[PDB]
């Protein structure tokens, strides 16, 4: 909560961007594949 | 304009193909306006000793 928290929030939102560039010379709509590896990850963890 | 092109700008770094965003900005812009047309107040109902005052008062606002 408060400030310190909105940083964590996008720190958390940029490290998103390997997989993105992963799938996206793999020429994958990366945000399907992102969207749903989060939605497993959600559950299953550690391997997805 | 400016921010609406770099709310663009992050959403294609992300792989997001560039008409869709810009069909999906216009439907989300026709959503803005509908809004806006349902909740802006009116000076239409309204007697000669008010209407004479909005218009004033729109007059300080640009001003
Ligand atoms: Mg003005």
């Amino acid at each position: 909560e408060g400030v310190q928290a909105f940083i964590w929030q996008e720190f958390a939102s940029a490290l998103e961007v390997i997989p993105t560039t992963l799938a996206e010379n793999a020429g994958l709509n990366s945000i399907k594949v992102v969207t749903e590896l989060r939605s497993k990850h959600e559950n299953g963890e550690l391997n997805d | 304009a400016s921010a609406l092109l770099d709310q663009a700008l992050e959403l294609i770094q992300k792989g997001i193909h560039p008409i869709k965003i810009a069909n999906g900005f216009d439907e989300a812009a026709k959503l803005a306006i509908s809004k806006l047309e349902e909740t802006c107040d009116d000076i239409s109902a309204s007697n000669d000793e008010l209407f004479r005052d909005f218009l004033l008062r729109a007059a300080k606002t640009s001003l």
